[PDB]
RNA sequence: CAUGGUAAUCCUGCUCAGUACGAGAGGAACCGCAGGUUCAGACAUUUGGUGUAUGUGCUUGGCUGAGGAGCCAAUGGGGCGA
RNA sequence: CGAUCGCACGCCCCCCGUGGCGGCGACGACCCAUUCGAACGUCUGCCCUAUCAACUUUCGAUGGUAGUCGCCGUGCCUACCAU
RNA sequence: AACUGCGAAUGGCUCAUUAAAUCAGUUAUGGUUCCUUUGGUCGCUCGCCACUUGGAUAACUGUGGUAAUUCUAGA
């Protein structure tokens, strides 16, 4: 492994928005609580109180 | 051992060898010898040589793909936390669909009751 | 190189502004020295080493590498904590701006000098360590007693010292 | 000369400063979108193909 | 050299508010006490106003000069009425007097020059506007019982003469 | 620094060669070479690069009965540049300057060879491209 | 074959040295031109002065040899290059045709 | 080797050095480095010139019945040319 | 030959029980009409000058035929003719 | 903030060009085009996603190049 190049795996900053693009990640097949399988991002800033964002999902 | 050139036959020159023409409007050319600037100079074609290059080559004389997905973690979502949401096959996503279908169920007697 | 009017919000506080003008006898490196300040500072002045620099701003000026009309520069730093520890005036944050001033050292006395001290509250007073002090040195250096002008001196021309004379380093 | 290197499976690029020629001659004489061996980078870089993706002139 | 430079002139080198506390009485001739004094001694970028020109340095185009100075007191920005008052001028008389508000405000980046809205005191700017009413020195000021600025005490006068006269006699 | 290279000359005095520049003449009149020692029957003689003196038969009339400094930026004669090429142009040009290598005109037609370019930066300058 | 040609090639030109023949002994390579003909016997000598010039005491590392031929306006080094970059001829298709 | 002949010359740029000197403006030199001018002695790898290899194409008029192959026109002309 | 978005939200429940249905719009459109026009044409009308009386027609000048191009009519352009 | 849509072809200035040219009045386009507004048309065709299909790029995070621009590259 390179230092600091191939380690350290950074994440992707938000995900699939497209309800097609949910079910594709998640192997979802037709139905099956697709609103809640969404990834919601936390924002937890030292400042304010914690909480946690979802995306408005499209199609 | 320099820069390696080509000329009006497409011959290699070597360094040392034939002659460069810089024309007035930029364009510069290096001939092997003075057979080859006679004719780029009298305006003849050199697809119509027969020992040219170009003309061997106009007259034919003498002669990858892949799909790679790499998974990776989100925020909110790491690689560990979406492969236990994708590998929820064993009957727990049958049991997500009943139970989203019971909340229908009750939601719409409720919505009859409230109604009515 | 920040923004322009950056320098309008940094000198709105006050205790970081050093209005300074350079003075010295003619031919003894002010306009080198204000180059290389020049080349390393800059709140959009360039960065360039290549000798001259915004001193001499026209013609027949460094065509024969004498100042004539006195030239004024603004430029911005930021300095670090150990420069603010070390710094005994007042410190508003980091941000010191500098109003630099270079000015005709020449024999004449080119009044353009008397006008950057009128100007200016602190002369850089630069001299040449193999000419000692000279004439309009001394010139400029009354003036600024004159007008009240805060001094600090520069040695300047060391390399001369170093290989011109092959001096040893008791008699630097 | 200087190499903005990726590895997108992880992200993390990073700059690499490079100034012997004999680690850039293996990557001279190339052309963008081409796979090399930057074994010539040491033995760190053993067992590394990459990619030139692209990069800026002396002058930007 | 310019970081060993910067790190001590800034150590050393006083600034405007301290400079001004013991230099006010040196460049100013109105009395101490005067407002336009006090505002001098203080600058605070608020009060009267109080810019002395130094310098007349000549633009792109031939004619113009862009007056350059020291504000003192106050605070000029683009557009300001001013009084124009030159060496001359006493603050019982109108001779040597001009209300004209400036046209722009600049600082000089020796080759380059960046206009700037406004500048308050402690700082040197050039003015671009005032050199069609005023002649090798003046002051601006929005003090209306304003008084003059010490004028400059050259070390050196003008000595050596010559005649001169064009080559074509009608010009 | 550098010196520049003998190069064949190949313009006698006497040459009429384009005025590249856009000072308002067509051509220049090689009167004499700067430079020149000179020997028995021999013309003094011009290359890339070289100073000259000269005279402009066709251009303006405010230009045209004067000795103007010029300088040779383009050459007929095939000239050999230390690497083996041998280097010649499609027609001899060159530019008006003063007697400081600096250029009265603002701008240069063609290529300007390199010998004449890194010898005279001002040349150099307003250059369209080095050959 | 210097470092930087790395070609299984000798001095000799193609086709040979004109009106000498061919080099196979020790040869020594000076810098410019000689007096005499071609196979002309030359006498070489020790220099007399001192070398202290910069021209002198200074290191040659050749990049490259010419080998193209004397013998008109050669434009390849080898025979092989000349064949790789012409391919098969009317006389080598014969000489293929009756090898079999 | 007796004897006779005899040969090299001058300039510019960089550095010295914006230095010595000078109030200032101006402004050197020695060493070293890189190249030129004139001259000399060669040489043909390269570039150019020549070219009746009368080498190889093209071509005019004529001639050998035509083709093919050639020739004559005091080197027919012309391109490229060892 | 609508895979779009908002607003309050309601009806049918036999078959049932989770589905089927509904109003107000906004956006969108191939084409038609209108509005705004635009573009090219019809007729008639312009200062001084003959020390400007014959022009245009090789190279479109006038017209015909068939085309090209142009949003369209047309030497706008091409080819062939007539003068 | 950015993508998408629209506007930026209006207005304003000047009078150099221009002498059957522009332009004024008149008439025509059955010889043409027309954003937008408004009104028509949008189940008029028989012909394992439709409870809704695919891919990319912005914005954004991060690494830069250039002296410089409303310059931009890779990921
Ligand atoms: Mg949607
Ligand atoms: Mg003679
Ligand atoms: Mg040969
Ligand atoms: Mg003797
Ligand atoms: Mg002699
Ligand atoms: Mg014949
Ligand atoms: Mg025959
Ligand atoms: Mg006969
Ligand atoms: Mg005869
Ligand atoms: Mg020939
Ligand atoms: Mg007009």
């Amino acid at each position: 492994d390179i230092p600091g190049l191939t380690d350290t795996t950074v994440p992707r900053r938000l995900g699939p928005k497209r309800a097609s693009r949910i079910r594709k990640l998640f192997n979802l097949s037709k139905e099956d609580d697709v609103r809640q399988y969404v990834v919601r991002k936390p924002l937890n800033k030292e400042g304010k109180k914690p909480r946690t964002k979802a995306p408005k999902i499209q199609r | 051992m320099k820069v390696e050139l080509c000329s009006f036959s497409g011959y290699k020159i070597y360094p040392g060898h034939g002659r460069r023409y810089a024309r007035t409007d930029g364009k510069v050319f290096q001939f092997l010898n003075a057979k080859c600037e006679s004719a780029f100079l009298s305006k003849r074609n050199p697809r119509q040589i027969n020992w040219t290059v170009l003309y061997r080559r106009k007259h034919k004389k003498g002669q990858t793909r892949r799909a790679v997905k790499f998974q990776r973690a989100i925020t909110g979502a790491s690689l560990a936390d979406i492969m236990a949401k994708r590998n929820q096959k064993p009957e727990v996503r049958k049991a997500q669909r009943e139970q989203a279908i019971r909340a229908a169920k009750e939601a719409k007697k409720a919505k009859q009751a409230s109604k009515k | 190189n920040f923004t322009v009017d950056q320098i309008r919000a940094i000198m709105d506080k006050k205790a970081n502004i050093r209005n300074m003008s350079v003075i010295a006898h003619v031919d003894h490196g002010k306009s080198t020295l204000t180059d290389s300040l020049v080349c390393k500072a800059g709140i959009i002045a360039s960065a360039r080493a290549g000798e001259t620099r915004f001193t001499d701003t026209r013609k027949d000026e460094q065509e024969r590498c004498i100042t004539i009309k006195s030239t004024a520069i603004s430029l911005f730093y930021e300095l670090s904590e150990n420069d603010l520890n070390f710094i005994k005036q007042s410190k508003d944050g980091a941000g010191f701006l500098i109003n630099l001033i270079d000015s005709p050292g020449h024999v004449d006395f080119s009044s353009e000098v008397t006008a950057a001290l009128r100007v200016t509250d602190g002369a850089l007073v630069v001299v040449d360590c193999v000419s000692g002090v000279c004439v309009q040195t001394e010139t400029v250096l009354r003036q600024a007693i004159a007008e009240r002008i805060k001094p600090v001196l520069m040695m300047n021309k060391m390399d001369r010292a170093l290989l011109e004379l092959q001096l040893e380093p008791e008699e630097l | 000369m200087k190499l903005n290197i990726s590895f997108p499976a992880t992200g993390c690029q990073k700059l690499i400063e490079v100034d012997d020629e004999r680690k850039l001659r293996t990557f001279y004489e190339k052309r963008m979108a081409t796979e090399v061996a930057a074994d010539a980078l040491g033995e760190e870089w053993k067992g590394y193909v990459v990619r030139i993706s692209g990069g800026n002139d002396k002058q930007g | 050299a310019g970081d060993a430079l910067l790190q001590m002139i800034t150590i050393h080198l006083p600034s405007p508010v301290t400079a001004q506390k013991y230099r006010c009485e040196l460049l100013y001739e109105g009395p101490p006490d005067d407002e336009a004094a006090m505002g001098i001694k203080s600058c605070d970028p608020k009060g009267p106003l109080m810019m002395y020109i130094s310098k007349m340095v000549p633009t792109s185009d031939k004619g113009r000069f862009y007056a350059f100075g020291r504000v003192f007191s106050g605070l000029v920005s683009t557009g300001l009425k001013v009084r124009i008052m030159g060496p001359n001028y006493t603050p019982g008389k109108k001779e040597d007097l001009y209300l004209k508000p400036i046209q722009r405000t600049i600082l000089m980046m020796g080759r380059y020059v960046e206009p700037i809205e406004d500048v308050p005191c402690g700082n040197i700017v050039g003015l671009v506007g005032v050199d069609q009413f005023l002649v090798k020195t003046g002051t601006i000021t929005t003090f209306e019982h304003a008084h003059n600025m010490r004028v400059m005490k050259f070390s050196v006068s003008p000595v050596v003469r010559v005649a001169v006269e064009a080559k074509n006699p009608a010009d | 620094s550098g010196a520049k290279f003998r190069i064949s000359l190949g313009l006698p005095v006497g040459a009429v060669i384009n005025c590249a520049d856009n000072t308002g003449a067509k051509n220049l009149y090689i009167i004499s070479v700067k430079g020149i020692k000179g020997r028995l029957n021999r013309l003094p003689a011009a290359g890339v690069g070289d100073m000259v003196m000269a005279t402009v038969k066709k251009g303006k009339p405010e230009l045209r009965k004067k000795v103007h400094p010029a300088v040779v930026i383009r050459q007929r004669k095939s000239y050999r540049r230390k690497d083996g090429v041998f280097l010649y142009f499609e027609d001899n040009a060159g530019v008006i300057v003063n007697n400081k290598g600096e250029m009265k005109g603002s701008a240069i037609t063609g290529p300007v060879a390199k010998e004449c370019a890194d010898l005279w930066p001002r040349i150099a300058s307003n250059a369209g491209s080095i050959a | 074959s210097t470092d930087y040609d790395l070609s299984d090639k000798s001095i000799n030109p193609l086709g040979g040295f004109v009106h000498y023949g061919e080099v196979t002994n020790d040869f020594v390579m000076l810098k410019g031109c000689v007096v005499g003909t071609k196979k002309r016997v030359l006498t070489l000598r020790k220099s007399l002065l001192v070398q202290t010039k910069r021209r002198a005491l200074e290191k040659i590392d050749l990049k490259f040899i010419d080998t193209t031929s004397k013998f008109g306006h050669g434009r390849f080094q080898t025979m092989e290059e000349k064949k790789a970059f012409m391919g098969p001829l009317k006389k080598d298709r014969i000489a293929k045709e009756e090898g079999a």
